[PDB]
DNA sequence: TCCATGTTA
DNA sequence: ATAAACATGGA
């Protein structure tokens, strides 16, 4: 790896794909996500941006290549705050619903979500000197962020083989996914490694997308 | 014709359909012992052969004929009459567990049909598959294959996408905060079919004004399997290792506090096995996960309420094997399952209880805690299960030695010379109520960082040893916790 | 060439908003463990909903109305937004419409999908709850009356404190350049907002401008994190005051003006003249807000 | 067009509410922290309840009232004879049913919920207390004519303190129909607010 | 696509 | 205390 930075922030949430009616969260960010936030800090906008029905229609052709791992400092809670959220009605759909038609989203029904109390994460990106040089220039150039890479190290993330039974793993985790028919990610289970040293070559890890 | 399927492990999005391939797997091992099943066989060509079982893959022949036998045992249901303040019910068989129950009048079966009803099926127009085979005789030749053959030909090509139903009973065809549907194999499909049998099921309560548990809904715990063979051979003793004791009209060992405790006992009850039945691996080898489901129906509707995942260690399972020793544990000191959660491995120690329950002791309880002690409070903790220590042991001491002292001067009667002779205990102990709990109650309120230590005064009013201010006057809260609980130990014991 | 951001503080009152999830026969509040203790919190959602309100209120023309419906809540009133101009004033514009309008064959204008202007974060309380509660006397109804009853009367009790909260902005970006004169619209509701949560009436909590204090350069957010702060105290005053001693060449504090309003009682002159004879003016939030917008409409 | 609000306060004195909501043999009052300190309360309904009296007093039309002469407690014409046409501060009365006088539209066109003019809230003191301050004395029982046979002989205790509380109050700018009389008296009512208790 | 219906210890 | 606001596959 080039170098890493360090961040933290106070709330979050990281939806499951598809959770259900009810939605849950997961104790840390999946890899899709950190890769968007760190293409868009950089300033870098999406590659399509077509419109329809739905969005994200991403070939691999014209895209960055580079490697990432994953990081995290200190355990956090969870709590569940929300009483209601609207949806969109599958059935007759009938009366007023089919009167208005004017960007619909009608029936407001209640449900419940996840939030996450605290967050922090540590590590950065593994990439060309000239992708660094314009995220840097995104953030500084014509909550918070900064590089501490060198010390202040943390337990890290690696994915589990059939073997050494892990503790408080991820259930689920997504490495690159488009809201269309395919076979989404392969691997989903992740395992943490506590210990205050460089993580091993097997927690980087060379991303697709 | 002749088909062949393959499944890894660890392929599998879900636990789900982990589930899914022991449970079709035990579904054949069953079904591969009746008579009338090989008259079929012999007599149809049916073809049903499981090829190469190990702990990572799976392999199965089978023709159509095989599917038909799977779908006519699987889908087994009869009629069932009940009353009312008079009405027909169709249920369902239960497989292979209607094999395994040996609990008088199966009532295990019983909740779990009941729970087939509440969720499974909650929509009915799901329910025409045991429709069909409602009164059937598998003895006698009886046979269904209409339904069948359409799912025959999806499987001619199980690598085709199709579109998930609430036969997943989890989420929506879309979730639908847009059009957006949803993606499945026909092949897991497929494997769902199945995993309900192997599911346990529980029930959890709410309590009301009169302290007495309200059902509502269910608690659906599911394994994660690491080794399929192993797991497929300790579960049938697992089943047949439950108790047998009933509460009403429902297993006692089924009424369950907190979602997480159904988790707790399923693996204890695998603890157990595995000291009854050796030769595998530790827990976590068997089981990777532990998946709970909080579930209730309303009207023409399904609500969900908590879905979390658990860990199997065993230093907590020490731990929860203590409290069902304790008999009639009210369901005060029930919450200590609650604070069984670098920063909270020991967090238990210091018994914060005091807040969460007293909130709602307040409420509908101040009432009834003059009712049967709740069992005497479990011995109020059983007397703290008997200078940190220290400090908490003159507590009890001083909160014992005030009430005597304090009974004494109001009258000099003492209990020593009270029980020797009889016609006059209730009247003691009555005093000893009304002495006790006005001193409770005027601790129950006026609480904050200065106040509560004036009420000091009354609590050594007939009055080293002086180090502890530095505690005392920084805590606040551990020894008015303490204070309150221990004050408690004096209340009497019930004369049963 | 950015957009400013601030914090917002209330003066101490009690509690009003229930949130639901009643439980047996109380109504609570959702609780978070920042530090192992109970706090109040209240979603962003509802700030949006009052906001919004307020800009109905002074005369902004929209296009969407949430009205008392006697069988359920709904929001009706509403056509397509085809202008940017004329409705929802540049904010909270979504659509997730099928077929709708000849998508853009005939709309001619963009989908107004995934669109944000002004995302705002969630309140927070400063005191932790000592586990309050207030009984209630809710009698039945009537005996003899046609309508119903309820067939009994209880003995209710709910639970309410005393905290002020603090709430941050979080508004950047320069494309809110279309309509100055809506900005300084929006500015000046939030600077006259009231009864913010759908609690009830009776003992209403109001969110008035006490002491909001924060500013920078364009560049992203960083230094104070909008929270981990005292209560009742100079949280403001402790920790900027300390952060520009210690960052008086490090960070500009020309632009970042003054924080506190305590600071404008006592000690005033030392600070401005230790620090800057920058644009620190602090009075009240009115004229603040007026000065912010007048240096705002430049930029 | 032009909005109000204010904060009154009064004269010290002993306090007035009383609930006895703890035991029979000990009396409490509601106590709220601040501060680290506590300090009494009194509830908006009590408030509401008084204003609904001296609109009574002050011969103004009205649509409810209690009985008194009921084993509980109840209210009759409020609900009874009055389908919500002009409460007493177009109050509005809500409540939810299968039907309410044939669902509330066909007879008499009023929205299910109601109006909420006023805007009142909760009263706090300016000093705390402390802890019991009083005895109290109760008798044996009738004796020669049983009637009352309570046989309690008990000696309880009372709770008071002497403090000046104050509270705010808000009102509706645009509210305009009916008003002319109407909110005069109301303000009128409130100029005085004389029987408030809980006792 | 649309238009056929289900209740307790 | 009421107090309520969903799904399947079927020609």
């Amino acid at each position: 790896v080039t170098r890493y930075l360090r961040l933290k922030a106070p709330f979050a949430a990281f939806r499951p794909f598809q959770s259900g009616s009810f939605r849950s969260t997961t104790p840390v960010p999946s890899f899709s996500a950190v890769y968007g936030l760190l293409l868009n800090l950089a300033g870098i906008e999406q590659r399509q941006e077509v419109e329809g029905k739905v969005t994200l229609i991403k070939p691999k052709a014209e895209l960055p290549k580079l490697a990432i791992a994953i990081g995290q400092v200190k355990p956090s809670s969870t709590s569940l705050i929300n009483q209601q959220l609207h949806n969109y009605p599958v059935g007759n759909s009938g009366k007023e619903f089919a009167s208005r038609t004017f960007g619909s989203k009608y029936w407001i029904a209640p449900v419940r979500r996840e939030v996450l109390v605290n967050l922090d994460l540590i590590i950065g990106l593994q990439s060309p000197v000239e992708f660094w040089q314009k995220l840097d220039q995104g953030l500084k150039g014509e909550d918070e962020i900064y590089p501490i890479e060198k010390p202040d190290l943390a337990s890290w993330y690696c994915p589990l083989e059939p073997d050494t039974r892990p503790n408080q793993g991820a259930c689920r985790l997504t490495l690159w996914i488009d809201r269309e028919n395919n076979t989404q990610t392969t691997i989903k289970v992740f395992s943490p490694s506590d210990f205050r040293l460089e993580p091993p070559a097997k927690a980087w890890q060379q991303l697709p997308g | 014709e002749i088909l062949t399927l393959d499944f890894n492990l660890a392929e599998l999005p879900s636990a789900q359909h982990r589930a899914g391939l022991a449970g079709l797997i035990l579904m054949i091992r069953e079904l591969k012992k009746w008579p009338w099943f090989k008259i079929r066989q012999k007599e149809k060509d049916v073809l049903l052969s499981i090829e190469n079982l190990d702990q990572y893959g799976a392999s199965i022949q089978l023709n159509l004929e095989g599917l038909i036998a799977l779908f006519d045992l699987a889908y087994l249901s009869f009629t069932e009459e009940r009353k009312s303040k008079f009405y027909d019910v169709i249920t369902p068989q239960g497989g292979f567990l209607a094999g395994w129950d040996k609990s008088d009048g199966q009532i295990w079966l019983r909740i779990w049909r009941d729970m087939f009803w509440s969720i499974i099926k909650g929509v009915p127009a799901t329910r025409n598959p045991f429709n069909n085979r409602c009164g059937l005789n598998l003895n006698a030749g009886d046979s269904f294959s209409k339904d069948v053959e359409s799912v025959w030909k999806s499987l001619q090509n199980a690598e085709k996408t199709t579109g998930q139903s609430g036969a997943f009973y989890l989420g929506a065809m879309a979730v639908n905060a847009e059009n957006v549907s949803t993606d499945d194999l026909i092949k897991w499909q497929f494997l769902l079919h199945f995993w309900a049998f192997v599911a346990q099921v529980y029930c959890p309560y709410i309590l009301d004004k009169d302290g007495k548990r309200n059902f509502n809904g269910y608690v659906i715990v599911i394994p994660d399997i690491a080794n399929l063979e192993d797991f497929c051979d300790i579960l049938p003793d697992v089943l047949s290792n439950r108790n047998s004791k009933a509460f009403g009209f429902r297993p006692q060992e089924s009424v369950i506090d907190v979602p997480e405790q159904g988790a707790l006992e399923l693996l204890n009850l695998i603890k157990q096995r595995i000291a009854k039945k050796a030769g595998s691996g530790l827990l976590s080898d068997l089981i990777v996960g532990v998946e709970v489901i909080h579930a209730e129906k309303q009207g023409n509707s399904i609500k969900l309420h908590s879905v979390s995942y658990l860990q199997p260690n065993e230093e907590s399972v020490d731990d929860y094997n203590a409290i069902k020793n304790s008999y009639y544990c009210p369901w005060f000191r029930r919450q200590l399952l609650l604070n069984l959660v670098l920063a909270s491995q020991s967090w238990l120690k210091r018994h914060p209880w005091y807040g969460f329950g007293d909130l709602l002791s307040r409420i509908p309880q101040r009432w009834l805690k003059e009712n049967n002690s709740y069992f005497s409070h479990d011995a109020r903790q059983l007397f703290t299960q008997k200078k940190t220590r220290e400090y908490a042991e003159i507590v009890y001491k001083i909160a014992q030695g005030f009430v005597l002292s304090k009974l004494s001067s109001k009258h000099d009667l003492q209990w020593s010379k009270c029980k020797g002779n009889p016609k006059l205990e209730r009247e003691y102990n009555d005093k000893k109520e009304k002495v006790v709990n006005e001193a409770f109650l005027a601790i129950r309120s006026r609480t904050e960082k200065q106040a509560f230590i004036d009420y000091f005064v009354s609590t050594l009013y007939p009055h080293e040893f002086v180090d502890f201010a530095q505690k005392l006057f920084q805590d606040t809260d551990e020894i008015r916790s303490l204070t309150l609980l221990a004050l408690s130990s004096q209340y009497p014991i019930k004369r049963q | 060439n950015l957009n400013l951001f601030a914090t917002i503080l209330t003066y101490p009152a009690p509690a009003s908003n229930y949130r639901g999830e009643s439980e047996e026969n109380r109504s609570v509040i959702q609780k978070i463990l920042k530090d192992g203790q109970k706090y109040a919190i209240i979603s962003p959602e509802s700030m949006r909903n009052a906001l919004r309100e307020m800009l109905i209120e002074l005369g902004q023309p929209n296009n969407r109305t949430r009205l008392h419906s006697e069988d359920q809540l709904a929001v009706e009133f509403k056509e397509y937004p085809n202008p940017d101009k004329f409705a929802d004033d540049f904010l909270f514009g979504y659509m997730v419409a099928q077929t709708n309008d000849a998508k853009e064959m005939k709309k001619l204008n963009r989908p107004a999908k995934r669109d944000s202007i002004f995302r705002c974060n969630m309140a927070v309380a400063v005191n932790p709850y000592k586990y309050d509660t207030v009984f209630y006397q809710s009698p039945l109804n009537a005996g003899d009356s046609a309508w119903k009853n309820s067939t009994s009367s209880a003995l209710l009790h709910r639970e309410v404190t005393h905290t002020a909260f603090q709430y941050p902005f979080a508004l950047a970006g320069k494309d809110c350049a279309a309509k100055p004169e809506w900005v300084k619209a929006l500015l000046q509701a939030i600077a006259e907002l009231n009864g913010v949560a759908g609690g009830h009436a009776r003992a209403y909590y109001e969110f008035a401008p006490r002491s909001v204090v924060a500013r920078l350069t364009p560049k992203l957010v960083a230094g104070y994190q909008t929270y981990g702060f005292d209560a009742e105290g100079n949280w403001l005053e402790l920790s900027r005051l300390t952060a520009t001693d210690s960052d008086n060449l490090d960070l500009p504090a020309n632009e970042f003006w003054l924080g506190g309003e305590l600071v404008r009682k006592m000690d005033q002159e030392q600070k401005a003249q230790l620090e800057a004879m920058g644009a620190h003016l602090y009075a009240n939030p009115e004229k603040l807000f007026a000065d912010l917008a007048d240096s705002f409409l430049g930029v």
